[PDB]
């Protein structure tokens, strides 16, 4: 098989489209894509033209949690009632307009002093109910120490997130950064896994950005995808960024990245790993492409 | 840490001279040792810088080119000599080690004198 | 840089030294050291711009050293006895710059 | 084959062999290998006797960074006139002798203070270019506050590298390392890559080696290699610690790494991950070999 | 082989029964595992109620240190004669309780230091330390950290020193310090976690559901094994962990996805 349908066909798999955003975008509730609000999918499909509009953020280990979302297929999110008291909520920012309307994130609770004055924060929440569930925070990092002391009018920012578990404790470095979309500060995102009977403490001097409650969390069958074809309405099983692809033969040569039940790449004429990078990050990037080499030459030589 | 000078002794007007200074201490052998002349009645007037570990030797303006300054990097020791030495240079030589530069770049502050040599005296009769 | 003139004080006292820079330094760092007549110096002090001053190993904490300027100050806190000697200031690297020396004296 | 010749011939694939210096010395600009400066290569050899001469470093993550320079191929340095107006350039180490003169790495600018003074860098190197580049910058950690105050005007020295994808922040620790080649203090070198249309921008108060401009990241088939094999002048492709393989037998018992179109390693009689380690690193070092466990018995069943 | 007999049996290999302790536990001498100090085994059983018992603690990278010493089957430990003065040894908590008396870990002691050991012996060495919530460096590179009804945590670091090196320590304070080396060596020993009851059968091959006859060249039991042995296919001395109780993200998604290739070849091969 060496030809694609050339469309990504939405059924039986539900597939959401993501348009303009990402992955990630529509998990921290970026007001260009609001109707992607608690959806749920089998596969979530990603542009080539994605773009942000929101405030420039940026994720440590943004692959591992991109995958754990995806993998997740299920952006079910409940309110919270977070004791954020003392300190005045619902920061704003000029780059995340919504209906003309300065806003910000809509999973996210940027804090900020009240009265000039920002008290510590020493804030639980346990996790009473039955599943496991997963809460996304952030850190600021103002350009400028005069925009600190604006923010949070205390320089001496550091905050951690602790549980039964372990602990996660981050340091905000203020400092100027290259003015993307007109903004010379940074916003970094984290991510924590509260089990059952296991109690979450979000403890911070200053310069946190807050939850606004939990992502529900599965063992879902779902993955992740990045292509530009357009949806279709066929019914094979196999999703393929060329398109969609039947099983009359075992052995294909279309592309790699394959989800659900597919025949298997040869170089001859569900949730997997990244296959594909436009960046170079050095020996995890080349034993996990390694590891489809060596997978794709032991297959090659099966055909 | 210690540095010390070696004993001189009586010179004639025309003839040569020679002084020695070792200090050893530092755990480095990357040390600077100074060279400074003083008469009676004098103030402290440099004359040169050496390195112990390599070869560069330093001077100042009214210094350079009469007087000659040497260092046995093999034996971590410095050496001064002049040539036709006069009866006005009846003085005091000190050598002064500095704060060893373990690598560092030599940067101001590295080429500070710490601690002084012993002490002296070079005599020349008519 | 530039030398300064001979000091004297009454016994149980405080004196002070002086050691200032050219018009086209300002931030340079100075050193202090002692030298008694008939007798091998001594290193003793090192002063920055910042009115913050570094000591070395062995130095006394009866000399206190200050900075206001283009000018960098020695303090005794105390002096008595045959403590008074010849005082001199290193300025700068490339030349082992002395002033000239400040010499003290009781009466 | 089950034999070698014994050399690494030098044909068709071009062989740059470091006879004391390893891969990284050479990127940093070893006074002891000057004639590596700019050279290009297919495959760099080192033997197992290499040493350093120059100032004791050490690369955080020192695996990435050699696999990314390995796998450039290209040494090719372009300087680039970086705007350090209020810090004196070019410090030089006693530890590099070059030329009978205390020196420095060829590739990096130790800056210190100037007029007593370090003021707080803020440089901006924007990417005007059609391809991408890479920085080498590093942090100098000395062996006592002593040494960083007669060197930085100041004991909290810090960096912050940030490009218009991502930042990166280094804290130095002062204290004592373990007396290597006479020096007590430590160097850590870093890297970013910045891409075409990308800025790159310095935020330091002290504590910086600095770059002398930008390498030339290219993709391309080169590797890295490690033997003690001399130097041949045969024609046979492949490349092995124990010498040079004809592939004249589809399987070989020679050695597992390997280099070019070779015969495969089975248990009976372009670039890769690592197959040989000298320490104990952890979980990731069981993957990686664990992984060529699995090709080789797969591969001994195929044959 | 499509079933397995129900029990593990410590023949031929030296199994190491840890019916109340995790490795880690044993490693820093908990009072309730004193019967594991300075003992050697060819593979630790892990029960699945395996419970600390006292001082909480976490460890950073614990998959890594896990597999190294599980790997290394060694636990002897030689009491060094380290320089602890100017500090105040023999720090004690009351979770710690060994013998109705208030205790800690056997294996660490509980204190501007800067002390050094060198390894004077031929023979690779591994040290382990704490950090009560410090920089420890060795020729190599350098290691640096800032720091059950206890609040604060214990975090656990390791360090690996080559023969003819140098281990410095190097703090001003809340390091819980190392009483000494243990000797990790190369050797066939791993991990594995059950609940299967020792027996005395004397079949080489091992599984958590119990020991396996190796008559049958494949076996369908469970994916984890040890030793020269059957292997898993779908119908009917030391690798990575195949057992996940956290999600992880890119590595672990990495590792199985490896077992997944293995498995889906194997049973082809089959
Ligand atoms: C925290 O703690 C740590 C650990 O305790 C501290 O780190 C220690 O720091 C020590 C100094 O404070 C340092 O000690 C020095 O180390 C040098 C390294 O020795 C090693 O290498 C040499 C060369 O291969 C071997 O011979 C030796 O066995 C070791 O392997 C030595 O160079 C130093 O010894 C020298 O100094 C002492 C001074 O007391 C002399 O007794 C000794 O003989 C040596 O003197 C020679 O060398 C120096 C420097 O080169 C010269 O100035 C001197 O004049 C001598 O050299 C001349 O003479 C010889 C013989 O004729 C001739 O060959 C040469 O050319 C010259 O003419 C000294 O031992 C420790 O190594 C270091 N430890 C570690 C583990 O890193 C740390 O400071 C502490 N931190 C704080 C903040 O306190
Ligand atoms: C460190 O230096 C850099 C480079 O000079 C500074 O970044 C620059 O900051 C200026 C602030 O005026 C930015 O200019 C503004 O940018 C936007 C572009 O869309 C526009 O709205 C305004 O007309 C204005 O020009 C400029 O873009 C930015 N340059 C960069 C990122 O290359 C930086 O602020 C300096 N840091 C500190 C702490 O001073
Ligand atoms: C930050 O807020 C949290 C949550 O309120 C505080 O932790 C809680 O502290 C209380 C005591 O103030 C603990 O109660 C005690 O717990 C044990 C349970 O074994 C029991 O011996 C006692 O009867 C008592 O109830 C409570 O457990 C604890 N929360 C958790 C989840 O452990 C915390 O102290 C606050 N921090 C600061 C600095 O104020
Ligand atoms: C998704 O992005 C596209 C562009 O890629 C947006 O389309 C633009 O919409 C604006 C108004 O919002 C128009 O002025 C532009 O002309 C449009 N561009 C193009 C190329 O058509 C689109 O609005 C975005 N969608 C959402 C929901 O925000
Ligand atoms: C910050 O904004 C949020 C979002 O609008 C406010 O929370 C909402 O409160 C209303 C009224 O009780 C509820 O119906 C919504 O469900 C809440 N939404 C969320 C996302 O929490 C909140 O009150 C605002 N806080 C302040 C201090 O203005
Ligand atoms: C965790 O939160 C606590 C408060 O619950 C913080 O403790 C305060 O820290 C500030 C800043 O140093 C002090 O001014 C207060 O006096 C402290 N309060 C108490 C009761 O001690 C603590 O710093 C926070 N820790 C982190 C890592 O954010
Ligand atoms: C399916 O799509 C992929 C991705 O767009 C195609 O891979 C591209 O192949 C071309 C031609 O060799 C390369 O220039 C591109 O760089 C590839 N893209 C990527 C992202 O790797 C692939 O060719 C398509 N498959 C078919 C059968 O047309
Ligand atoms: C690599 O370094 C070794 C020493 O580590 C050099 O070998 C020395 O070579 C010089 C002449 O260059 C001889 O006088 C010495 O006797 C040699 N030393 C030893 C221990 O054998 C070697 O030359 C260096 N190679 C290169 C290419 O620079
Ligand atoms: C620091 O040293 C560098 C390297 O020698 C000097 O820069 C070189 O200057 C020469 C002479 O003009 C040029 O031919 C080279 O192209 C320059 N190299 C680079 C990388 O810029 C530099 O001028 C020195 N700086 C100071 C302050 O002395
Ligand atoms: C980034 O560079 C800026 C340059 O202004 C630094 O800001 C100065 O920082 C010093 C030291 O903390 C303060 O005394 C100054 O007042 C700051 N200047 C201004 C205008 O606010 C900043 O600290 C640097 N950050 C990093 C991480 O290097
Ligand atoms: C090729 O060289 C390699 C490396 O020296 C040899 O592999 C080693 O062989 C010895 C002897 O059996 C083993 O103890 C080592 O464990 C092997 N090392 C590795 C990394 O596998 C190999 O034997 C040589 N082969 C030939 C044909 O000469
Ligand atoms: C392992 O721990 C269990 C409990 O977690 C211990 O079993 C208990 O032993 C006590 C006496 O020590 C009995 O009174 C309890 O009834 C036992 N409980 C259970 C559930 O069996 C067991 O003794 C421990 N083993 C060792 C070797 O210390
Ligand atoms: C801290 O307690 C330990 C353990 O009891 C003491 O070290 C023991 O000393 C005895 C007597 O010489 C030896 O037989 C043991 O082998 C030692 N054990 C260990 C683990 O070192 C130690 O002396 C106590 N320290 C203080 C300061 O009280
Ligand atoms: C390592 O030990 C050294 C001393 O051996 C500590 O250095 C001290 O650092 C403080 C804080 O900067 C200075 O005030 C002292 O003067 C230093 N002491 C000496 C003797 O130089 C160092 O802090 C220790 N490292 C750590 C991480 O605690
Ligand atoms: C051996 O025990 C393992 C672990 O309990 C069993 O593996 C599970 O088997 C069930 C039923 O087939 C599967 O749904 C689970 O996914 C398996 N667990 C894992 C972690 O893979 C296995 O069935 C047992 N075998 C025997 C013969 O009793
Ligand atoms: C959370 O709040 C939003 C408004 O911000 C509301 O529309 C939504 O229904 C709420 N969700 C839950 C689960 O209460
Ligand atoms: C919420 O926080 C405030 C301010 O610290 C505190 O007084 C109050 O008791 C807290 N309430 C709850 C329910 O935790
Ligand atoms: C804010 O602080 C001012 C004094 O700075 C005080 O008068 C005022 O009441 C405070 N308001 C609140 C809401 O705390
Ligand atoms: C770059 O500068 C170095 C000295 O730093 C010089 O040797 C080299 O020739 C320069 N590059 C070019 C292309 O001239
Ligand atoms: C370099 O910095 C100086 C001092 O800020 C400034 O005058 C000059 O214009 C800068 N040059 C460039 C090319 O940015
Ligand atoms: C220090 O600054 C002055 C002006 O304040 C300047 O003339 C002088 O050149 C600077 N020093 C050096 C070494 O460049
Ligand atoms: C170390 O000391 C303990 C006592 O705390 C002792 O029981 C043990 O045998 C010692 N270890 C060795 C190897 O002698
Ligand atoms: C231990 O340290 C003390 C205190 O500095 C010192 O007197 C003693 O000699 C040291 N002993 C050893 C064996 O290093």
């Amino acid at each position: 098989q060496n030809s694609s349908i050339g469309e990504i066909c939405d059924s039986p798999h539900q597939i959401l489209d993501g348009e303009n955003c990402t992955l990630i975008d529509a998990l921290l509730g970026d007001p260009q894509c609001d109707g992607f609000q608690n959806k749920k999918w089998d596969l979530f499909v990603e542009r080539s033209k994605a773009y942000s509009n929101c405030y420039p953020y940026d994720v440590p280990d943004y692959a591992s949690l991109r995958s754990l979302v995806a993998s997740s297929g299920t952006l079910e999110f409940k309110n919270e009632s977070f004791n954020w008291t003392g300190v005045t909520q619902n920061g704003t920012s000029s780059a995340c307009i919504r209906g003309s309307s300065s806003s910000f994130f809509s999973r996210l609770n940027w804090l900020t002093h009240l009265n000039y004055t920002y008290p510590a924060l020493n804030v639980t929440m346990p996790n009473n109910e039955q599943f496991d569930k997963l809460y996304i925070w952030g850190v600021h990092h103002p350009g400028t120490d005069k925009d600190q002391i604006f923010l949070y009018a205390q320089s001496s920012g550091r905050i951690t997130v602790s549980t039964k578990r372990s602990q996660q404790a981050v340091i905000p470095n203020i400092g100027s950064r290259p003015r993307i979309r007109d903004i010379p500060s940074r916003i970094s995102i984290y991510w924590t896994i509260v089990k059952p009977g296991d109690i979450l403490l979000i403890n911070s001097t200053g310069n946190l950005i807050a939850p606004r409650g939990y992502f529900k969390i599965r063992s879902g069958k779902s993955s992740i995808m990045r292509s530009d074809a357009p949806i279709g309405k066929c019914k094979s099983e196999c999703i393929t960024p060329n398109g969609s692809i039947p099983n009359d033969k075992p052995f294909q040569n279309v592309n790699r990245i394959t989800y659900g039940a597919c025949p298997r790449y040869v170089k001859q004429s569900f949730h997997q790993i990244e296959k594909e990078f436009s960046e170079v990050e050095g020996r995890i990037q080349d034993l996990e492409k390694y590891v489809e080499d060596t997978k794709i030459d032991l297959w090659s030589y099966n055909a | 840490v210690q540095v010390m000078q070696s004993g001189a002794e009586a010179r004639m007007t025309g003839a040569t001279v020679k002084i020695s200074c070792k200090a050893s201490g530092y755990t480095f052998s990357d040390y600077f040792l100074h060279w400074v002349k003083q008469a009676p009645g004098k103030g402290l007037e440099w004359m040169g810088l050496v390195d112990v570990d390599n070869g560069e030797v330093r001077y100042a303006e009214k210094f350079q080119g009469r007087v000659t300054i040497t260092a046995d990097t093999s034996t971590e020791t410095a050496y001064l000599e002049m040539t036709t030495v006069t009866s006005g240079d009846t003085a005091v030589y000190y050598c002064a080690s500095t704060t060893p530069r373990g690598g560092n770049p030599s940067v101001y502050n590295y080429f500070f004198v710490d601690v002084w040599g012993k002490g002296t005296t070079v005599t020349v009769s008519s | 840089l530039t030398q300064s003139s001979s000091a004297s004080a009454s016994l149980g006292s405080s004196v002070k030294l002086t050691c200032t820079l050219s018009s086209g330094h300002d931030n340079y760092i100075i050193a202090w050291h002692q030298q008694q007549p008939g007798k091998a110096p001594r290193y003793l002090m090192q002063v920055g711009a910042g009115g913050t001053y570094n000591k070395g190993s062995g130095v006394p904490h009866r000399f206190s050293g200050s900075s206001s300027g283009a000018d960098r100050y020695l303090t005794i806190s105390n002096l008595q006895s045959d403590d008074e000697a010849d005082y001199y200031c290193e300025t700068w690297d490339s030349k082992t710059v002395f002033g000239g020396g400040t010499t003290l004296t009781v009466l």
